Formats: structure tokens, C-alpha cells, sequence
RNA sequence: CUGGUAGUUAUGGCGAGAAGGUCACACCCGUUCCCAUCCCGAACACGGUAGUUAAGCUUCUCUGCGCCAAUGGUAGUUGGGGGCUUCCCCCUGCGAGAGUAGGUCGCUGCCGGG
RNA sequence: UGGGGCGGUCGCCUCCUAAAGAGUAACGGAGGCGCCCAAAGGUUCCCUCAGAAUGGAUGGAAAUCAUUCGCAGAGUGUAAA
RNA sequence: GUCAUGGAGGUAGAGCACUGUUUGGACUAGGGGACCGAAUUCAGAUAAACUCCGAAUGCCAUGUACUUA
């Protein structure tokens, strides 16, 4: 709870300072992170979605839902509940765990991070970072991980509109 | 594929229902538990 | 010359009772495809969708919400 | 921004869907159940007349000693089946309420049942 | 959490070669160690690479290729 | 020449003319409207040669609107077939057009041409017509 | 005043704005136990009340959307009679759809607390 | 059988013709069937679609995510009602 | 047979709330170094196999009403 307290000892009344909020509890809040590998390449080869799961249950610690297809299209060559993807939640002290091991360790071995637009969110009140190979999280070394997938982690936010949304993400870490 | 089958109670022997099954995705002999008129109570019936 | 020509004898659907007339147990009183009219009381729905009393009684057509109707029927 | 979702309009939703299978009548009332985070309520209803027969409550006069909140249950659960009994009600069809029958409304099931109620 | 499923998981210390701040958190490797840093938490220590507090844009092998020139 | 481009159904009733229009029997864009007095049917080639008539005479000047389209078709049986044997093939597009339908459009020019382009064009159609201002 | 629970074709809904409370109801805190996630105490289940009316909830105002809705007129039409029969006209009875005047931010029943 | 022959058809299901109960013809206008499912049946518990916009994107018009809008614009083994 | 009362049923008519057919105007996703053009809106039409609506007649019943076989 070392991310907890962070958060909870000077950030909460920061914020509400900020925004003179009416009650205590209009103070936006991490409340979900979701993870897709998206493997949708994988037509035929069955190896690369277990691997994708393996690769998800270390670097999570939570096992991964393999996820069917929604349609059939014969555009992409698949069918319907062809298993596409994969899918973790994390919810709990898992969000400040993961973020610690994210913006304070994995996150500065990337090439050439300068900063990410503050409007390249949804334009709501989330967030999806992108990550374009598996190898900048320490967990997973080199030797085990054959191929990269750019997957998607996305941050969920109790912030009704999204300069909060930035400016909490600023107070907490990186943008 | 689909064929009609009769199953007779493993007890008596007596040929009392009749169904129908695909015989690919069930090759193997099905077996069911019926009510048996002759005891009047359930018994296990299989296909001949 | 004609690849047309050819149909489906009818099923004689209906109502086969009316309002307000005295109707005996088990008797059909609607038959129809699907749910045109819902069972009310001392009424049920058949396995093809017909709609049979249950006791003796007075047939009653009453309306449940906006746009759907049901029938009933009332002892004597 | 997500948009928490109403736990009573659910609750609600579930109730209706159990209610197109009991009706209480005359002979044969409705015990509704309705379940907070301080305590229980219990109702015996009539639904051709649209009049409750018998109440209990946690928060009522008598039920005052208390413990975990699986034993207001059972004491909610056996008052209202001895009101009930007192007036001549002895056969109900047990109306879950849109909950789950495992916890406090379980409890509070088997300590009508246990009484001079069939349920 | 249900059973068996589950892979491993336990707090451990993270500490970089540059800082050396030794920072605690979750992880699902061991890393090998034992530090008593934290005090009932003395989790095994996780040797890392550039860090937050190491790194230019966020606060602030080749050494071979000067070994011939200088 | 207006013909749709997809039809559901090919085969059609022939259907009938009876009553007034159901809408449309006010002069809405123009200034200018040829009305209908009688009933018939209108083929596309009807509507082509009384368009091509009626702005020709213009001279390219204003503007023109087609108040009705050739939605229906019509069926034909050559010479020497008996009859039955099912319905003919199909040949070419009507509008049914009732009484009192306004079914074509001037504006941009003066009393004189609109009224001289509508007295032309009301020549090449097979029903009784007359012009209305709005 | 408020909590629970039913009836009635939204005149009851959608939308917009304000006020309120720890008496009730919720948000909320936690996962040792009962119980649970194609993963996740989010939900469900259980154990509690430091903080909150921000939302849920209740009350108050409106006609913006939606909804209900005449009178008069008209189309159509049973019966009878006429024509110049792609169709049209007259007498009697019935009588719409659209448009509009107008109405609406609900009305009733039972039980428990104040 | 709008003479007979050649061509086409012959049993069952759905719609229009069919004129607001039911029924109603033509070598009239459109389609399907001669099966399938051991769960695609029974029961108990739970929940809700198509599509559109915004961002990450290996990955584009379209795969897998997250939010918002969304009375059915989906689905219902198969033809239509 | 008529009168009074209650019903089921979507035709005539009408309408665009769904599905087809369709006219003029505005703007435009997308491609184009201006031009075609998906979707949105305004106004105006059309339908045996369209329906947010919907008659007159006919039909099925009830009556203790009045006639009639
Ligand atoms: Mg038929
Ligand atoms: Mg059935
Ligand atoms: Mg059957
Ligand atoms: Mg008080
Ligand atoms: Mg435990
Ligand atoms: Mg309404
Ligand atoms: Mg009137
Ligand atoms: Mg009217
Ligand atoms: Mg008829
Ligand atoms: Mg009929
Ligand atoms: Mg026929
Ligand atoms: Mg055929
Ligand atoms: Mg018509
Ligand atoms: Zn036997």
C-alpha cells in the first residue's frame, strides 16, 4: 500500500484543493485495469495464444481468459468463436502494484519516451498506453520470449471530464 | 449418419423404446434410464 | 411455362368462441400462430399456441397494456 | 468515467422475474423478504386483495438482543411466523425477493419453517 | 483467487544500481535474496536496470569500444 | 428517361385511377404547374418528349421539376401466343396520375415563355390538362 | 416525513434545474468464516460504520422531446336512383386518417418507523 | 391442358390475389420440404443484442480491448408469416 | 327479421413510425493538388406481397324487447 499511500496521503486533498470539489468523495480514483494482447493473427497457429498466455500469467501473476470471436468475417480469415486475444482484470491493490512495477521500473527501459499527448485519451476520462514488445517488462527475460505483440493497457478513471483524468496521472507518475 | 435404434432393458429384455441417433459423433452404444412397464419401476436400457 | 402454381391448404384460424357466450370446459377458443391474444385467467396456452378454458364459465375479451389483448373466463 | 451500476434496480429486475411464477391468495399468502446492510424485513402479503396479513422486523420492539447478522434472521424469521400463526395463517408459498436463497434469507426461511408455517 | 489456477505471486524489493532505492513491491519473481530493509517485509531483493530516478527525461558493452581508444 | 433501378416484385397489378389525388395538387417549388383534369396513365417516353419539348423552348433558362416518376411496369404477349401459360415479360414504366395532380414545374422565366413552354409540353401528353400560378 | 409492497393504456415516460438527510435507505471499510469469478471480494456472499449527501433515493419548478386529445370540415361507404362507364353525379344513414383548440412533470391501496 | 402434340406440372409447408370472421379459382405472382440436434431436449440459477464515435494498434473498410449513445435497427438449426 | 349491449378480425381510405421505389437543396465521411461521393438534415412523392393509424358493411354471441314461422 506504499502506491495507496501515495495516493491517499497528499494527492486526494491536492486534488480537491485544485478543483474545489463540493464533498470529499467527487475525487477521481484508479478503478480498473484491463489488458488485450490481441493475437488475432494466430488463425491456425496454436502455439502463439498459449504463449501469449503464459507470457500474461507472469508478467500479471492472474491467469488470462482466452477470448472467442465476436463475428465471422472471411476478410480476416477467421470464423465465429475463433479464440482471439487474451484478457486480464486486475482490480485491487493489483492497480497500484502493477503501476509501481510499471512506471517506476519497466516503464524507463523504453527507447525514446518524451512524453505522450494529453489529448491521445479518449476525450472522457480513460487512458490506453500502448507498449510495442514484451521485453520491456523485466519479468519476462529474453530467452523465454520469442515474438513481441503491441497489446493495450487501459486506465479507468472516476474522473467525469479529462484534464482531471491528466493532471491525476501527472500527480501520481508519468502522464 | 442418422438411423433409427431400439433400446431393450438390460433386465428383461424386452425392446421397449425407440429413438433415433447420428451415428458419427455417437458410435458407441447409447444407454438410457427409462421407466420399464413390465417391473413398473426405472430401469437402465441399451441400444441392441 | 409457369415455375409458380402451388400453395398451402389453409388452417382455419380464428376465434371460435365469442364474448360473452357460455363456454364448456377444455373448448378451444382461439386458434393462431404464435401469441395474438395471451391467456388470461382460467385459461391456458396449448402446445401449438392455442388457447383452451380450463372451467366452465363466460368468455371475456379484456385488454391488458397498450398494445396486446388477452381472454378470460368467469364461473357462474 | 464509468457509470456505477444501481444494485436495487437489478434486485428489482430479478424480483420481477421471480414474481411471474408466485402469486399470493387468500388461502395461500406471499412472504416478501426485503434485505438491507442493517437488517431484514419479512411481510406476508395477499396479492387478489393487495393487503399484507403479518409483519417482523429487526428494528421492531421486541427482537431486541441481537448477534451476528445471521441470527436477526432467525429470530426476525421465527417472530413473524408466530404473528402469522397467531392469526390462523399456516400455509405460504415463500417469496425469495430477487436475492439468493443462501444467507440471511435462508436463515431467515428455516426459522418460519421450523414453526407453525409451511412454507 | 481461486485455487490452483493461480500462478505464484509475493512482494519483493526493487532496488537499481544507480540510485539504489530500494523500493518495495510486488512481483512474481524471487530474484534470489534476502534484505532486511522494510522490517517485517524483509522480501527477497530485486536487482534492476535505469530506474525513474536514473533516467534524463525522467528526473534529470560500450565501455569495450573505450578500452581500444584511450 | 426514368426508369428505378431495382424493383422487388417484376410482375405487378394494373391497379385503378379512382378518386382525387392523394397529395400533391399544390404548385410547391416553381411559380409555374401543368394540373391534371383528367385521369391515365403516363409512360417515361411521355414524360421525356414533353420534358425535351418544354426546355428546349427556354433555352436553357430556369429551372424544371418532375413532379411524378414511373414507379409501376406494364407486361406485353407477342403476336400468335395463345393464351395462359403465365404472365408476359415485362416492357416499359408507368405513373398512374388521378385528377388534380400538379405533375410538372417552371420558374426563372416571365409570364410569357412559362406559359407558351407548358402549352407545349401539354400537347405530347394523352391527358387534359390546364396550367395553375401559385 | 420516510422505508417496504401492489393496481392503473407514459395525462405516469425522456430531458433540464434546485433542496435534503447518517431516523430509514445508500455510498463507504474489510475478506477470518459461508459463498463466487471461463480472470478479477467489480458482481454475488459475509463481517462492520471513521467519512459523505457526490450519486442512488425523496420533494419541488417547466411543455424542450414524448404522450393523451376534442368541435367543425373532408375522404370512404350500407340502402335507393341516375349518367357522356380508365370513371362520374344525386338523396338518406354511418363516418375516419392527417391538422388543431386543449391536457400532462401522475392518481389510488396496505404494513412498519418519525 | 384457352383443340391435341412438344414444353411444364402431379404429395406437403409460408405469403399475396382473398373483397377487415372462416372458406374461395386460373398452365395467376414469389419461395421452401422428403431433414437436423445425445444437446440445438427437461429443470434450476444468472444476463441482453446490431451498429456508431474516441485511443491505443502489431492490425487496413472490417478481428481483440475501454468508455459513451443505442426498443431491437440483432438473434431465434432451416423458407416465409 | 329488427332493436339494445359486448366482442374477434386490418379491407376502403389515409400515413411515412419500419422495409422497398423516388425528386430538389444544404453539408459531408472517404478518395482527390478544385471533383465524385457514403451517412445527417430540410422540403416533396409512392406501394398486392409497407403500416404509427383505420371506417361503412358483413360475422359471432347475450336479452327478459317487439314481430314472424
Ligand atoms: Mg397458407
Ligand atoms: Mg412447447
Ligand atoms: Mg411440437
Ligand atoms: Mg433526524
Ligand atoms: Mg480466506
Ligand atoms: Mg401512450
Ligand atoms: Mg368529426
Ligand atoms: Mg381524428
Ligand atoms: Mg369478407
Ligand atoms: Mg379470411
Ligand atoms: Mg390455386
Ligand atoms: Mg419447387
Ligand atoms: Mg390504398
Ligand atoms: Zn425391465
Amino acid at each position: 500500500n506504499r502506491l495507496k499511500d501515495q495516493y491517499l496521503k497528499e494527492i486526494v486533498p491536492a486534488l480537491m484543493s485544485k478543483f474545489n470539489y463540493d464533498s470529499v468523495m467527487e475525487v477521481p480514483k484508479i478503478d480498473k485495469i484491463v489488458i488485450n494482447t490481441g493475437v488475432g493473427d494466430a488463425t491456425a497457429n496454436a502455439k502463439v495464444l498459449d504463449s501469449a498466455v503464459e507470457e500474461l500469467a507472469l508478467i500479471t501473476g492472474q491467469k488470462p481468459v482466452i477470448t472467442k470471436a465476436k463475428n465471422s468475417i472471411a476478410g480476416f480469415r477467421l470464423r465465429e468463436g475463433m479464440p482471439i486475444g487474451a484478457k486480464v482484470t486486475l482490480r485491487g491493490e493489483r492497480m497500484y502494484d502493477f503501476l509501481d512495477k510499471l512506471v517506476t521500473v519497466s516503464l524507463p527501459r523504453v527507447r525514446d519516451f518524451r512524453g505522450v499527448s494529453k489529448k491521445a485519451f479518449d476525450g472522457r476520462g480513460n487512458y490506453t498506453l500502448g507498449v510495442r514488445e514484451q521485453l520491456i517488462f523485466p519479468e519476462i527475460d529474453y530467452d523465454q520470449v520469442s515474438k513481441v505483440r503491441g497489446m493495450d493497457v487501459v486506465i479507468v478513471t472516476t474522473a467525469k471530464s479529462d484534464e482531471e483524468s491528466h493532471e491525476l496521472l501527472t500527480q501520481l507518475g508519468m502522464p | 449418419m442418422r438411423v433409427n435404434i431400439t433400446l431393450e432393458c438390460t433386465e428383461c429384455g424386452d425392446r421397449n423404446y425407440i429413438t433415433t441417433k447420428n451415428k458419427r459423433e455417437n458410435p458407441e452404444r447409447i444407454e438410457l434410464k427409462k421407466y420399464c412397464p413390465r417391473l413398473r419401476r426405472v430401469t437402465l436400457h441399451r441400444e441392441t | 411455362s409457369t415455375s409458380n402454381g402451388r400453395d398451402s391448404e389453409s388452417k382455419r384460424l380464428g376465434a371460435k368462441r365469442a364474448d360473452g357466450q357460455f363456454v364448456t370446459g377444455g373448448s378451444i377458443l382461439y386458434r393462431q400462430r404464435g401469441t395474438k391474444i395471451y391467456p388470461g385467467t382460467n385459461v391456458g396456452r396449448g402446445g401449438d399456441d392455442t388457447l383452451f378454458a380450463k372451467t366452465d364459465g363466460v368468455v371475456r375479451f379484456e385488454r391488458m397494456g397498450r398494445d396486446k389483448k388477452k381472454v378470460s373466463v368467469y364461473p357462474e | 468515467m464509468i457509470t456505477k451500476i444501481d444494485k436495487n434496480k437489478v434486485r428489482k429486475k430479478r424480483h420481477a422475474r421471480v414474481r411471474s411464477k408466485i402469486s399470493g391468495t387468500e388461502s395461500r399468502p406471499r412472504l416478501n423478504v426485503f434485505r438491507s446492510n442493517k437488517n431484514i424485513y419479512a411481510q406476508v402479503i395477499d396479492d387478489v386483495n393487495g393487503v399484507t396479513l403479518a409483519s417482523a422486523s429487526n428494528l421492531d420492539k421486541d427482537f431486541g438482543s441481537a448477534e451476528s447478522k445471521v441470527d436477526a434472521a432467525s429470530k426476525v424469521g421465527e417472530l413473524v411466523a408466530k404473528r402469522a400463526s397467531e392469526k390462523g395463517i399456516t400455509s405460504v408459498t415463500f417469496d425469495r425477493g430477487g436475492y439468493l436463497y443462501h444467507g440471511r434469507v435462508k436463515a431467515l426461511a428455516e426459522a418460519a419453517r421450523e414453526n407453525g408455517l409451511e412454507f | 483467487m481461486k485455487t490452483g489456477i493461480h500462478p505464484e505471486y509475493r512482494p519483493v524489493v526493487f532496488v537499481d544500481t544507480s540510485t539504489d532505492f530500494k523500493f518495495l513491491s510486488g512481483s512474481t519473481k524471487s530474484s534470489s535474496e534476502t534484505i532486511k530493509w522494510e522490517d517485517g517485509n524483509e522480501y527477497p531483493l530485486l536487482r534492476v536496470e535505469i530506474s525513474s530516478d536514473s533516467h534524463p527525461f525522467y528526473t534529470g558493452g560500450r565501455v569495450d569500444r573505450f578500452n581500444k581508444k584511450y | 428517361m426514368l426508369v428505378p433501378k431495382r424493383v422487388k416484385y417484376r410482375r405487378e397489378f394494373r391497379g385503378n385511377m379512382r378518386g382525387r389525388a392523394k397529395g400533391g395538387t399544390e404548385v410547391a417549388f416553381g411559380e409555374y404547374g401543368l394540373q391534371a383534369v383528367e385521369a391515365s396513365w403516363i409512360t417515361n417516353r411521355q414524360i421525356e418528349a414533353a420534358r425535351i419539348a418544354m426546355t428546349r423552348y427556354m433555352k436553357r433558362g430556369g429551372k424544371v421539376w418532375i413532379k411524378i416518376f414511373p414507379h409501376k411496369s406494364y407486361t406485353s404477349k407477342p403476336i400468335g401466343v395463345r393464351m395462359g401459360k403465365g404472365k408476359g415479360a415485362p416492357e416499359g414504366w408507368v405513373s398512374p396520375v388521378k385528377r388534380g395532380k400538379i405533375m410538372f414545374e417552371i420558374a426563372g422565366v416571365p409570364e410569357d415563355v412559362a406559359r407558351e413552354a407548358l402549352r407545349l409540353a401539354a400537347h405530347k401528353l394523352p391527358v387534359k390538362t390546364k396550367i395553375v400560378k401559385r
